[PDB]
RNA sequence: GCUCGCCGGAAGACCAAGGGUUCCUGUCCAACGUUAAUCGGGGCAGGGUGAGUCGACCCCUAAGGCGAGGCCGAAAGGCGUAGUCGAUGGGAAACAGGUUAAUAUUCCUGUACUUGGUGUUACUGCGAAGGGGGGACGGAGAAGGCUAUGUUGGCCGGGCGACGGUUGUCCCGGUUUAAGCGUGUAGGCUGGUUUUCCAGGCAAAUCCGGAAAAUCAAGGCUGAGGCGUGAUGACGAGGCACUACGGUGCUGAAGCAACAAAUGCCCUGCUUCCAGGAAAAGCCUCUAAGCAUCAGGUAACAUCAAAUCGUACCCCAAACCGACACAGGUGGUCAGGUAGAGAAUACCAAGGCGCUUGAGAGAACUCGGGUGAAGGAACUAGGCAAAAUGGUGCCGUAACUUCGGGAGAAGGCACGCUGAUAUGUAGGUGAGGUCCCUCGCGGAUGGAGCUGAAAUCAGUCGAAGAUACCAGCUGGCUGCAACUGUUUAUUAAAAACACAGCACUGUGCAAACACGAAAGUGGACGUAUACGGUGUGACGCCUGCCCGGUGCCGGAAGGUUAAUU
RNA sequence: AGGACCGAACCGACUAAUGUUGAAAAAUUAGCGGAUGACUUGUGGCUGGGGGUGAAAGGCCAAUCAAACCGGGAGAUAGCU
């Protein structure tokens, strides 16, 4: 039981790519953007809960964020935490 | 030819690190000179 | 989970 | 047995070698076992405090009782052994309740010969007793110089000391050095002579062979220059000073001892 | 005594 | 923990 | 082999 | 070439 | 795209360190790129890094660091006890195949494994901050057994040849398959089993150590590989069907044997030597206080959990260290073919590259090379440079010598190919069969097949058979230093330093000595056969005279002499 | 067996040429020495400036060494240019 309150906080966004189109059509696996602190059972959690799926399997991986000039002044875009959500087989979002 | 700048960041850390800098008094007088000075980067950390 | 603050 | 090397190499030409056939080909007594720890010759501020050592091959210590003082008990030497930390061979021996130790190899102990420590042992070599019960005249090794501290004098190969006199309290002993020393008469002492006593017959026939012992070269002071040492300098080889050690003390006879504490002690000098 | 075990 | 060095 | 032919 | 010497 | 050339113990491949988006895709060519650039490690945008098992974190310690109290020090601080950190070391577990433009032992498919928590069932002495065991260790060498791997045959599929020949003793390609699970083999180690008892292991112990009996003659531990299963699978030459000419989808033969064979594995072994070769935890075992129809242990089953962070890409380099897209530097791993002793070397494979200015011309001169009449060191400070020698087998080999050497001294002869002995020998390997069989991963015989030196004889080609690459010049006299080493990073490698050996000298252990206002620490967990200092410098023969001077050692009657009074 | 021998890797640096506003603030090329050891190398650690470390060259201590570097006394002083 993790409160829904941080439920409600983990996932930011669908990540949206051909990588994630394809891993949703093969392999049943939503890409998410979820909190950089997000683990894998509260994202497990927060998708069962919100979407109303069955999650077989979470995998995480830390996107670093990219260097960048804008204008000849130099920036760092902001690390981001991406997870594979595999959901059961039949779920279907 | 082998130049005098050979990397470690283990040792760059242990040598000239915050908590290197922090663990002496004369360390922590680096730190306030720099502080004063208005550095951006304190340390090599 | 929330020691950030929530 | 003392073995000289057939001269195949250069380095061989001159090696001598002690050949012991009844030291223990295998492993120590790991219970009695501890690490070494090689300092360099450096100190605890990381100074080369005394020079030329450094390297030489990794030597597990061996635990020797010299203190003997499991009295009352026999015990069986077991085998002699090989031990890097000294130059007298160790024995590991075994009392009869089962515990294990090593000592001092006395000359002429073997594998099976009993010893035993105490004011009631026999005054035969490897017994240990409190030198008021050893006979004046006898010859003794692993000599304590305080009761109960464990023996300090006469422990390298081939070593031992002679109970010249007993009066009162203490013994005078006549040292390896020459000295007359009084020691206390209840400091236990070992029967007989520290065995190994080919061991000063060894050559060691390269530099090599000192580079394994963790000794490094010794540079002489008049090959250095005047800022190194108090002989440094010269064009060409010369010296034109009394020779002195790198801090500058003469080397060559000024005596060094200075302790007060201790001249009640010494009888004779060992001159 | 000292670091070896004493 | 311990005079070895621990 | 071995220089002797091998 | 080895075995026998070289 | 075709051809050509270059690397191939690398100029290929995979990493660590370090870097940090350089990765992939689209787009742009100002600047950057030593030229142009449509291209780029450049600009811009978007994408891309998926783990119970890989690594980190984590448990454990080394050197060493910090260090409550503490000891010490004007202050700052120094040292250090318990502790606590600290890997470069010890500690659980995953493999093959498939897949993306870009990740994969991480995704998918198939098949596994590890540790822990709960719950249940059965049986139960549990219990540590303590004891013991274990972990747990060197160098060298040798040999056997293996595998990786290669080669050949067999098998299967395809081929019948741009120019003479090519249905064959012909050509090309393929012939791959893991962890896990089961089995226990070559090899290695050790006597087993019970009983009684005990000045040891801080207490205890049923454990370990010790002692004494009885009794059996075998058990036990370890272990590569092989074999079986995993696998009716996967992969598969190729063919077919699609093609947006990049590539998709489908279908799929054989898939064996012999021989050779590691530097890898058995092997943390074995043998041998002296210079005598971490620690701590996990782990196993023993009990203590305590718990005592429980907790807890044990096993079985079920069930849940295994988080977090790294993962792109370069990595002998255009991405790291060198200001550069810099001939420099940078640790580990992998190790195909032919020839070869070889990881040398030549040529190749897989794979990767032609080094980010080109085009002409064919002067001097410079650079790097090739050849040279006659002469042959006349050159020059000096044979500097060059030329030369260069392999294997056998024969042969001087002074001198410390008897090892000198020595590869010197010098010489043979060397290719073909046939025969013998259509392939000696040797190695070893099938089926046949015969005993603790009836098997066994022994005995057996030689098919495979591999394969060497010799001799007889032929034969060339100017030349160690034909290329590769690969000692040799001898004589003499100075110095015994020798192998070391050194002025970047003008000196030596005769200098060191060295074994020698001598003098100090040092009795709270050693002398050294680092330290000190505490302490090194010397040394050493103890005069030891340790420090100094000089000399293997070995051989030796090392003479001088103690007046300067030191040092001993003496101390007397002279002189400080504070003090 | 060996600070044994020949010889790659690996470690080094004897000779020559080149290069000397270099490809390179020490290299390249051809030769050269060691190559089981007093060997070599990775990671980490310790020693600090009159101090270290030195098989000793005043060598080395971050391209710096008969006293490192940085900051300060500091505008040292300069009968000299
Ligand atoms: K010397
Ligand atoms: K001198
Ligand atoms: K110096
Ligand atoms: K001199
Ligand atoms: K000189
Ligand atoms: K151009
Ligand atoms: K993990
Ligand atoms: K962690
Ligand atoms: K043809
Ligand atoms: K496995
Ligand atoms: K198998
Ligand atoms: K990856
Ligand atoms: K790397
Ligand atoms: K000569
Ligand atoms: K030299
Ligand atoms: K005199
Ligand atoms: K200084
Ligand atoms: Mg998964
Ligand atoms: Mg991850
Ligand atoms: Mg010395
Ligand atoms: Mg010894
Ligand atoms: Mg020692
Ligand atoms: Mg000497
Ligand atoms: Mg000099
Ligand atoms: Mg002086
Ligand atoms: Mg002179
Ligand atoms: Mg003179
Ligand atoms: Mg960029
Ligand atoms: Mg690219
Ligand atoms: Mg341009
Ligand atoms: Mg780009
Ligand atoms: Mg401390
Ligand atoms: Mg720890
Ligand atoms: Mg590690
Ligand atoms: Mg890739
Ligand atoms: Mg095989
Ligand atoms: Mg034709
Ligand atoms: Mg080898
Ligand atoms: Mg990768
Ligand atoms: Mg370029
Ligand atoms: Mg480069
Ligand atoms: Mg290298
Ligand atoms: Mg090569
Ligand atoms: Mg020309
Ligand atoms: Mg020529
Ligand atoms: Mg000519
Ligand atoms: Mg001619
Ligand atoms: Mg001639
Ligand atoms: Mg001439
Ligand atoms: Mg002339
Ligand atoms: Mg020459
Ligand atoms: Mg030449
Ligand atoms: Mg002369
Ligand atoms: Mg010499
Ligand atoms: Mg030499
Ligand atoms: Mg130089
Ligand atoms: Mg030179
Ligand atoms: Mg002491
Ligand atoms: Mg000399
Ligand atoms: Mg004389
Ligand atoms: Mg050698
Ligand atoms: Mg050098
Ligand atoms: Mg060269
Ligand atoms: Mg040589
Ligand atoms: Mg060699
Ligand atoms: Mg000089
Ligand atoms: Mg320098
Ligand atoms: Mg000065
Ligand atoms: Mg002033
Ligand atoms: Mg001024």
């Amino acid at each position: 039981m993790i409160r829904e309150e941080r439920l409600l906080k983990v996932l930011r966004a669908p990540h949206v790519s051909e990588k994630a189109s394809t891993a949703m059509e093969k392999s049943n696996t939503i890409v998410l953007k979820v909190a950089k602190d997000a683990t894998k059972a509260e994202i497990k959690a927060a998708v069962q809960k919100l979407f109303e799926v069955e999650v077989e399997v979470v995998n995480t991986l830390v996107v670093k964020g990219k260097v960048k000039r804008h204008g000849q002044r130099i920036g760092r875009r902001s690390d981001w935490k991406k997870a594979y959500v595999t959901l059961k087989e039949g779920q279907n979002l | 030819m082998k130049r005098t700048f050979q990397p470690s960041v283990l040792k760059r850390n242990r040598s000239h690190g915050f908590r290197a800098r922090m663990a002496t008094k004369n360390g922590r007088q680096v730190l306030a000179r720099r502080r004063a000075k208005g550095r951006a980067r304190l340390t090599v950390s | 989970k929330a020691x950030r603050a929530s | 047995a003392v073995v000289k090397c057939k001269p195949t190499s250069p380095g061989r030409r001159h090696v001598v070698k002690v050949v012991n056939p009844e030291l223990h080909k295998g492993k120590p007594f790991a219970p009695l076992l501890e690490k070494n720890s090689k300092s360099g010759g450096r100190n605890n501020n990381g100074r080369i405090t005394t020079r030329h050592i450094g390297g030489g091959h990794k030597q597990a210590y061996r635990i020797v009782d010299f203190k003997r003082n499991k009295d009352g008990i026999p015990a069986v030497v077991e085998r002699l052994e090989y031990d890097p930390n000294r130059s007298a061979n160790i024995a590991l021996v075994l009392y009869k309740d089962g515990e294990r130790r090593y000592i001092l190899a006395p000359k002429g102990l073997k594998a099976g010969d009993q010893i035993q420590s105490g004011v009631d042992a026999a005054i035969k070599p490897g017994n240990t007793l409190p030198m008021r019960n050893i006979p004046v005249g006898s010859t003794v090794h692993n000599v304590e110089m305080k009761p109960g501290k464990g023996g300090q004098l006469a422990r390298s190969a081939g070593t031992y000391v002679q109970i010249v006199a007993r009066d009162g309290a203490y013994v005078t002993l006549r040292l390896r050095s020459g000295e007359m020393r009084k020691v206390e008469a209840d400091c236990r002492a070992t029967l007989g002579e520290v065995g190994n006593a080919e061991h000063m017959l060894r050559v060691l026939g390269k530099a090599g062979a000192a580079r394994w012992r963790g000794v490094r070269p010794t540079v002489r002071g008049t090959a250095m220059n005047p800022v190194d040492h108090p002989h440094g300098g010269g064009e060409g080889r010369n010296f034109g000073k009394h020779p002195v050690t790198p801090w500058g003390v003469q080397t060559k006879g000024k005596k060094t001892r200075s302790n007060k504490r201790t001249d009640k002690f010494i009888v004779r000098r060992r001159s």
